[PDB]
RNA sequence: GCCUAAAAUAGCUUAAUGCGUUGGAGUAAGGGUUAAAUCUGUAAAAACCUUGCAGAAAGCCUUAAAGUAAAAGCAGCUAUUCAUGCCCAUAAAACAGUCUAUAAACGAGAGCUGCGGUAGCAAAACGGAUUAGAUACCCGUGUAGUCCCAGCCGUAAAUUAUUUAUUAAAUUAAAGCGCCUAGCGAUAUU
C-alpha cells in the first residue's frame, strides 16, 4: 500500500470516529 | 469501591456470591468460613462470658454513642494479646474461630507446662497460621510469622502487628484485619516505627510485637444486600441533618445548607483540628499523617497570634 | 583421621540432585519390564512409556505454576505426537499396540 | 609491550574475589574493556564482565574511581609487604 | 550441589563471628549435609563503605563456607542471613559437582592399560 | 594569613557558570555569577561574563587571604576554560584540575525534544 | 572522577588532559544520550546516522592513505 | 567395561578427600576455632585457589 | 558434565535524581527564550559540606541480535523450578509425513475494573509568550497514565506466503490452500 492510498482512508476514519464520539453520551443515537 | 461486573464475574475464592434471586440478595456477597477452615460455632466455656448489650447509654442512663442497639446476643471472648505468662512454653493451635465483634481472627492455643494441666488461650490469629502450627513467645525464639519479641531483636523491614506502646500493657497498636507496622531504624532507646496509618513515631525498644500481619484479607470484598443485615449486627438508621427542623440541628431550616457543614453541636467537619496543641505526647510523634511535621502542628495559632 | 565412605555414597547418589534429574532417573527404571534389551531406549514402546510418564509428572507442576506458558507448550506437542504414533502403531502392529495400552493403562480410541 | 595472560589462567582465575587478577581487564578510569581490546573468546568475555559486576555488588570493587579512596593503594601495598615478611619469616 | 556461601560481617570479637558461622554449619547438618571447607580471611577495607540507616562501615570481617545438601538449603541461609543483624552482605554461588569430566577419567584408565599391557 | 588552601567549584550547564569558593572542610566564603556582575538574561552567556565573574571571585579570595586554590569543575561546557584562566592569570596558583561530573547507569527519564 | 595535576603552572596543558578523558572514557556520550529522550525506534536511526558519519570518514583517509604509500606524498 | 571403571577411579578418589570433611558439631567447632586463629590472605594480594568440585 | 539477551518464582546491589528532609557555612539571585515573561527566592533560595526518606531504571561489558523466544519479544547481580543449546558416549526389525475445511491457544502500545504505589516523564487542564489570528509549534506548573498483583479488551506500517527437489541466491517443475476481478459509495439488514 503507497502513501496516498493511506491519506484516502484516513479521512473517512477521522469522520467515523468524530460522530461516535458524539453519540457516545446521546439517548437517541444519530444513524 | 462495589460494581456489579465483580458480581458477576465471581472470580475470589473464599467468598459467597449470592444469586439474584430476590432484590435483597442481588448485591449481597459475604464470606465462605467452611472454604476457608475458619470455625463458626460457640466460643470456649472458661474464655467467654454472656453480657447485656449498652446501645449507646452510660451509668447516667442518657445515649452518649448515637445509633445503636437492636441487634442479635451479645457474647464476649477473653484475648490475651501478651504472651509474656507463656513465654518459654510453647503453643499447638487448635482452631480458627471468627468473631463478630472484631474483624480479624481469633486463634485457640493449648499449653502444656511441665507438672500442670493444659492451658487454654485466645490469640489474634496471624495472616498465615492454621491449626496444628506451633507459636512460640520470649527470648530464643524464631523470627517468623506468629512469633512475639522484643522490638530489639527484630530486623528493620520485617512486617509486625499486635505491638506494645508500654513495656508490658499489652499489644494496642496493629489489630485491623489485614494490617502491619514496619521499624525504619533503631536509636539508642526508640524505634522509629510507621504505623498503618502512615504516621511515624517512637516506641521505646523493650516493647513486644508479633511477626506478620493479621488474618483477613477479604473484609474490603463484603457487600451488606439488605438493611436489616446491619440491624441484626446492633446499627440503627440515622437521619439527615439538613432533613430536620431548626431547633434539632444547625442545617434544620427549609433551605439546604444555608452555613458551611458542621457537627450537630456547631463544629466545622471538614478540616478543623480536634487534636490538643500543646498534647504532652508531641514530644513521640516524629511526622503525622499525610506528612504534616509535629512541629507546624504544634506551633500553628502562635505565629498567627505574634 | 578416617575415611567417611557414608558420605561419598550420599554424594554420588541422587540426594543432592535437583528435582528433575531425581525425577528422570525414576522414569527409566519404570521402562525396566517393557524394554526390547538391556540398553533400549528407542523402541517405539519406552518412547510412549516416557511420554506418558512426563505427563504425569507435569500435572502437579502446573497445578502451582500455572503462569509458565512456555512449559505447557511444549507439553501440549508433545501430547499429540504420542497420539499419532499410537495410531500408527495399530493399523501396521496390532501385538505391540495392544502390549502398551495393557501396560499403560490406557483406552484402545487410537483408530481413524 | 604489556603482560597478557594465557586463556588457561583466565579461566582458572576469573573469579569475584580475585580483584587483583580482574583488574588487568579494567581502563584506568575503572570500566570493562572491549573483547576487541582483551583479546579474549566470547565464554572468556563473559566470564569476566560477570565477576567484576558481583565484585561490585559486594563492594570489592567500585564502579568507576572515587576521590574519598586514593588512600587504598597505600593500604594495599602495606598489606602486601607484611604479607610477604610474614610468609618468608615462616 | 556444593555451595559457596561468602560473608561479610562487622569487624566484632572472634565469639561473635563464631557464633554467626556455627549457625550456618547446624543449618547444613540438619538438612543432611556436610562442611568441605572453613576459612576466614580477618578485617579487609573495602572499596567503599556500607551505610547502614545511621551507621557507616568502611571495613569488615570476611569468611567462607563450602558445603554440600539439597536444593532447599539455599533458602534456609538465606534466611540465617537476613535475620542475623552482624552481617553486613552475603551470596552464595553454586560450583560445579566434580574436578573430573569423564572423559579425563577414561583417559586415565585406558593409559593404566596400556602400562599393563605392555608389560 | 596568606598561607590558605581552599577549593573553587565551577558549574556550568549550558547556560549560566556559577563559582563558589570553599575550605577544604566544604564551608562556603564567597560566590560570583554572572549575574551578579551585570550581565543578564541573553549576555550571561558570553565568554567575556564569565572573565568577570572569574575575576570578583579572584579578587574577593585574595582579600580573604586564599592564594592556592583546587579546582573541582562539573559539566561539560566553554565558559570553564576562560574561568580557569582568567583565576591564573588574577594571581592566584592552580595545584590540580578534577572533573566530577556525575553519570548515571540509567537513571530517569529526560524531557522531551523540542520540536523548534 | 579525574585527576589532572598541575606541574610548573601550566594550567592549558591540565586542560587538555581533562578534554582526553572525557573522550576517551565516555563522559560525552554519556551527557548527549540524557539532554533528551528518544524511542528505541528513534534511538536506533540515530545510531545509524552517527555510524554513517563514521565510516565515510574512514573510507576517505583510506583513499589518501593509499596515496601517500604508493607516492610518498608528504601531508 | 571402561566408564564402570573410571566410576571406580572416581569413588577412590573421593575415598581419601572424605578424610577431611566434617559431619559432627564437635568437629565444627574445632574447625571454626582454627579458622580465626589463622587467618589467610584475601584476593586483594594474591590470587585464591578457585574451587571446581570434589 | 557444562552453558543460556528463554519462561515462571524469590532474595540482593546503587550511580543519578526528587523533597512542606537534619545540622554547618554563606548572600542575592535561580530558572528559561530568537528576544522576554510566568514561576522559585531574599521572611535566608540556588551553589558547597553533611543527615533522613522514597520510587523508577539498569553506565562500561554491548555487537548484530550472530537467541531466533513460534510470533508478540529478550542483556543489573545471585539462587530455585523448568525448557533449550553445546561437547563426549550411546539407542530403535515393523510406529513417526506435507498442507488446513473446521476449531482452539498465545498475543506490543493505548484503553477499562478492583487493590497497593507514585520519584522522574506526561494526554487533559490552567497561566506567560509568538502571531493579522495561534484556538499549534516555544516556556512554567501539572492530573489520568506509565509501575505491582488479580481480571477484561484481542487491536498495529502485529517480519519475507507454506512444503518437496535443485541452487550462494536465483532460476525451473510440482503438492495443499487463502485472496483479487475498474473506481466510487452504509454505523444497511442479519
Ligand atoms: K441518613
Ligand atoms: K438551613
Ligand atoms: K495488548
Ligand atoms: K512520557
Ligand atoms: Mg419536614
Ligand atoms: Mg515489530
Amino acid at each position: 500500500i503507497t502513501t496516498m492510498q493511506w491519506r484516502k482512508l484516513k479521512i473517512k476514519k477521522h469522520k467515523l470516529r468524530k460522530r461516535r464520539k458524539a453519540n457516545r453520551m446521546r439517548v437517541v443515537k444519530v444513524r | 469501591k462495589y460494581t456489579y461486573k465483580f458480581k458477576q464475574a465471581r472470580a475470589v475464592p473464599g467468598l459467597v456470591y449470592w444469586k439474584p434471586r430476590t432484590p435483597g440478595l442481588r448485591h449481597k456477597i459475604s464470606i465462605d468460613y467452611d472454604f476457608l477452615g475458619v470455625y463458626t460455632g460457640a466460643p470456649h466455656k472458661d474464655l467467654s462470658a454472656a453480657v447485656p448489650k449498652l446501645s449507646g447509654r452510660n451509668n447516667h442512663g442518657r445515649i452518649t454513642a448515637r445509633h445503636r442497639g437492636g441487634g442479635m446476643k451479645k457474647v464476649l471472648r477473653q484475648v490475651d494479646y501478651s504472651r509474656e505468662k507463656v513465654d518459654g512454653i510453647p503453643g499447638v493451635v487448635e482452631r480458627v474461630e471468627k468473631d463478630p465483634n472484631r474483624s480479624g481472627f481469633l486463634a485457640l492455643v493449648k499449653y502444656q507446662p511441665e507438672g500442670q494441666l493444659p492451658i487454654f488461650k485466645y490469640h489474634l490469629a496471624p495472616a498465615e497460621i492454621k491449626a496444628g502450627d506451633v507459636l512460640l513467645s520470649g527470648d530464643g525464639a524464631p523470627v517468623q510469622a506468629g512469633s512475639t519479641l522484643p522490638l530489639r531483636s527484630i530486623p528493620l523491614g520485617t512486617p509486625i502487628h499486635n505491638l506494645e506502646l508500654t513495656p508490658g500493657k499489652g499489644g494496642q497498636l496493629a489489630r485491623a484485619a489485614n494490617v502491619s507496622a514496619v521499624i525504619q531504624s533503631k536509636q539508642l532507646e526508640n524505634a522509629i516505627v510507621k504505623l498503618p496509618s502512615g504516621e511515624i513515631r517512637l516506641i521505646n525498644l523493650d516493647c513486644r510485637a508479633t511477626v506478620g500481619r493479621v488474618s483477613n484479607h477479604l473484609q474490603r470484598m463484603i457487600n451488606y444486600g439488605k438493611a436489616g443485615e446491619r440491624r441484626k449486627l446492633g446499627w440503627r438508621p440515622s437521619v439527615r441533618g439538613i432533613a430536620k427542623n431548626p431547633n434539632d440541628h444547625p442545617h434544620g431550616g427549609r433551605t439546604n445548607g444555608g452555613r458551611p457543614s458542621c457537627t450537630p453541636w456547631g463544629v466545622y467537619c471538614k478540616g478543623q483540628r480536634t487534636r490538643r496543641r500543646n498534647n504532652y505526647t508531641n514530644k513521640f510523634i516524629i511526622t503525622r499523617k499525610g506528612g504534616q511535621p509535629i512541629r507546624k502542628f504544634a506551633e500553628a495559632k502562635k505565629l498567627k497570634a505574634r | 583421621q578416617n575415611a567417611k565412605a557414608h558420605l561419598v555414597e550420599k554424594f554420588l547418589g541422587p540426594e543432592f540432585r535437583p528435582r528433575i534429574k531425581q525425577l528422570k532417573a525414576k522414569r527409566l527404571e519404570a521402562v525396566n519390564d517393557i524394554k526390547r534389551h538391556e540398553a533400549d531406549v528407542s523402541s517405539p514402546e519406552v518412547r510412549v512409556s516416557l511420554m506418558t510418564y512426563r505427563i504425569r509428572d507435569s500435572i502437579p507442576l502446573f497445578d502451582e505454576c500455572k503462569k509458565e506458558l512456555t512449559g505447557m507448550r511444549k507439553l501440549e506437542i508433545m501430547f499429540n505426537k504420542r497420539r499419532r504414533i499410537l495410531r500408527g502403531l495399530r493399523k501396521h502392529n496390532f501385538p505391540i499396540y495392544s502390549m502398551i495400552i495393557n501396560k499403560l493403562g490406557m483406552r484402545d480410541i487410537y483408530s481413524d | 609491550f604489556r603482560p597478557r595472560s594465557t586463556h588457561q589462567e583466565v579461566t582458572e582465575m576469573a573469579d569475584f574475589k580475585n580483584v587483583s587478577f580482574l583488574t588487568q581487564f579494567l581502563s584506568p578510569a575503572g570500566r570493562i574493556q572491549p573483547r576487541r581490546v582483551t583479546k579474549l573468546t566470547e565464554p572468556l568475555q563473559r566470564r569476566i564482565a560477570k565477576s567484576v559486576k558481583l565484585a561490585r555488588n559486594m563492594a570489592l570493587m567500585a564502579g568507576e574511581a572515587r576521590l574519598d579512596k586514593l588512600h587504598l593503594t597505600r593500604v594495599r601495598q602495606e598489606e602486601l609487604h607484611r604479607y610477604q615478611l610474614k610468609k618468608s619469616v615462616q | 550441589p556444593l555451595y559457596e556461601l561468602l560473608c561479610l560481617a562487622k569487624p566484632l570479637g572472634k565469639a561473635e563471628i563464631a557464633g554467626a558461622m556455627k549457625i550456618v554449619g547446624q543449618t547444613v547438618l540438619k538438612r543432611g549435609g556436610f562442611i568441605t571447607e572453613v576459612q576466614s580471611y580477618g578485617e579487609q577495607q573495602l572499596a567503599y563503605d556500607i551505610r547502614r540507616p545511621f551507621e557507616i562501615y568502611p571495613s569488615a570481617h570476611i569468611f567462607k563456607m563450602e558445603f554440600a545438601a539439597p536444593t532447599d538449603i539455599v533458602r534456609l541461609v538465606t534466611h540465617e542471613m537476613r535475620v542475623n543483624e552482624n552481617v553486613l552482605r552475603w551470596v552464595v554461588v553454586r560450583r560445579p559437582r566434580f574436578k573430573h569430566t569423564l572423559q579425563e577419567l577414561l583417559e586415565e584408565v585406558k593409559a593404566q592399560e596400556n602400562d599393563d599391557f605392555k608389560a | 594569613v596568606l598561607q590558605l588552601e581552599g577549593v573553587v567549584h565551577i558549574l556550568n550547564t549550558s547556560n549560566n557558570i556559577v563559582l563558589t569558593l570553599t575550605d577544604k572542610e566544604g564551608r562556603v566564603k564567597a560566590w560570583t555569577t554572572p549575574s551578579s556582575v551585570g550581565y543578564k538574561n541573553a549576555k550571561k552567556r558570553l565568554p567575556v561574563a564569565a572573565e568577570t565573574a572569574a575575576g570578583e571571585l579572584a579578587k574577593r579570595a585574595l582579600a580573604l587571604g586564599y592564594s592556592t586554590v583546587a579546582v573541582k569543575i562539573k559539566g561539560i561546557g566553554t565558559m570553564t576554560q576562560y574561568a580557569v584562566q582568567m583565576l591564573s592569570s588574577s594571581g592566584i596558583k592552580i595545584t590540580q584540575l578534577v572533573d566530577v561530573t556525575p553519570v548515571p547507569y540509567g537513571g530517569c527519564r529526560p524531557s522531551r525534544k523540542r520540536r523548534v | 572522577a579525574f585527576v589532572a595535576e598541575v606541574r610548573d603552572g601550566n594550567v592549558d596543558a591540565a586542560l587538555a588532559q581533562v578534554k582526553k578523558y572525557r573522550k576517551t572514557e565516555g563522559v560525552n556520550d554519556s551527557v548527549r544520550k540524557k539532554e533528551y529522550f528518544l524511542r528505541p525506534s528513534l534511538q536506533k536511526f540515530r545510531d545509524s546516522e552517527l555510524t554513517y558519519a563514521k565510516n565515510m570518514g574512514k573510507l576517505i583517509h583510506e583513499r589518501v592513505n593509499w596515496v601517500v604509500k604508493r607516492k610518498k606524498i608528504k601531508l | 567395561r571402561l566408564i564402570k571403571k573410571a566410576e571406580n577411579l572416581r569413588y577412590a578418589m573421593l575415598l581419601e578427600e572424605s578424610r577431611n570433611w566434617i559431619d559432627s558439631e564437635e568437629e565444627l567447632e574445632k574447625r571454626i576455632n582454627q579458622s580465626l586463629e589463622n587467618p589467610e590472605a584475601f584476593g586483594f594480594i594474591v590470587d585464591l585457589p578457585i574451587a571446581k568440585g570434589l
